[PDB]
């Protein structure tokens, strides 16, 4: 239903290393489809998932050209921050961006985003209004005022609303076999015992695209947010995903708790019970 | 396909 | 500025002894990027371990998967070994099959 496409740039310094390094990888909802790798032998924008290999010649030598572009003008942005935050040449930084547009269940445009960090913490982001800034310190107000006399936000947003939108589209139109259908979770219930008197419910998701999905204990039909452990969803590495939930349970309670899994690939929500074999 | 960058810090 | 990795050490299938399956290494949540991970396989390192492009997290924390091809057995004991500017020694995380 509803969609996004996002780019995520992080440009280090290595004093006594190297240059600096850029990397940038682009994502359309949770599926990973180009990346640029400054380190690289002969750096080049390369594929990296199927749908994308279908682009001519100049999507691959434009996208290579904009990256050697964009990774040079970070070289620079790293330097600035050095003046604006007093910083001695000797120490590594990280400057990171992430930017892109969501798309409502319509396929329209419904938001866009452009934010910026430096060593880890909010710099500069675009609001959501797509024409002002919020900048999270004072070196980056210095860049703020730069950024508004040079009109940076109308540019951002003419991409935002247009370009990204169109290409994000069209990605989803030529990866709609593996974009569009949802994988719904694989699901059971193990058991672990503790000791002789409590045990460990786990409840499995398995095989499951996009990422979001909610798994949550019950105990006679209450839930248990509070004795809930959850992993953070995981990443199989076949562009599915995995995620459980456990609950310490005291031996003979056992059915009493049921895991309920919400996943968009799923008609209904599921409702689970531990199933001894 | 990517953003140009528009501008400096 | 400094924040530690977490880490998550699982195989991509349900394990069964005897049947080729992918074994996998997800560190997260880590600040700055800079980061070393091992697979070992009874304690020694595994050859030819390949991994995903550096990405991070709408909260700016870095994350990256690390991968091989495997067998499980019996008689193998499978770990993931961890290095990060937090960290004042390697931390190693086991691989625990019910996880």
């Amino acid at each position: 239903g509803s969609h996004s496409m996002r780019y995520f740039y992080t440009a280090m310094s290595r004093p006594g290393r190297g240059e600096p390094r850029f990397i940038a990888v682009g994502y359309v909802d949770d599926t990973q489809f180009v990346r640029f790798d400054s380190d690289a032998a002969s750096p080049r924008t390369e594929p990296r998932a199927p749908w994308i290999e279908q682009e001519g010649p100049e999507y691959w030598d434009g996208e290579t050209r904009n990256m050697k572009a964009s990774a040079q003008t970070y070289r620079e942005n790293l330097r600035i921050a050095l003046r604006y935050y007093n910083q001695s040449e000797a120490g590594s930084h990280i400057i990171q961006r992430m930017y892109g547009c969501d798309l409502g269940p319509d396929g329209r445009l419904l938001r866009g985003h452009d934010q910026s960090a430096y060593d880890g913490k909010d710099y500069i982001a675009l609001n959501e209004d797509l024409s002002s800034w919020t900048a999270a310190d004072t070196a980056a107000q210095i860049t703020q005022r730069k950024w508004e006399a040079a009109r940076v936000a109308e540019q951002l947003r003419a991409y935002l609303e247009g370009l990204c939108v169109e290409w994000l589209r069209r990605y989803l139109e030529n990866g709609k076999e593996t974009l569009q259908r949802a994988d719904p979770p694989k699901t059971h219930v193990t058991h672990h015992p503790i000791s002789d008197h409590e045990a460990t419910l786990r409840c499995w998701a398995l095989g499951f695209y996009p990422a979001e999905i909610t798994l949550t204990w019950q105990r006679d039909g209450e839930d248990q947010t509070q004795d809930t452990e959850l992993v953070e969803t995981r990443p199989a590495g076949d562009r599915t995903f995995q995620k459980w939930a456990a609950v310490v349970v005291p031996s003979g309670e056992e059915q009493r708790y049921t895991c309920h899994v919400q996943h968009e690939g799923l008609p209904k929500p599921l409702t689970l019970r531990w199933e001894p074999h | 396909q990517a953003s140009q960058d528009v501008k400096n810090w | 500025i400094q924040r530690t990795p977490k880490i998550q050490v699982y195989s991509r299938h349900p394990a069964e002894n005897g049947k080729s399956n992918f074994l996998n290494c997800y560190v997260s949540g880590f600040h700055p990027s800079d980061i070393e991970v091992d697979l070992l396989k009874n304690g020694e390192r595994i050859e030819k371990v390949e991994h995903s492009d550096l990405s991070f997290s709408k909260d700016w924390s870095f994350y990256l998967l690390y991968y091989t091809e495997f067998t499980p057995t019996e008689k193998d004991e499978y770990a993931c070994r961890v290095n990060h500017v937090t960290l004042s020694q390697p931390k190693i995380v086991k691989w625990d099959r019910d996880m």
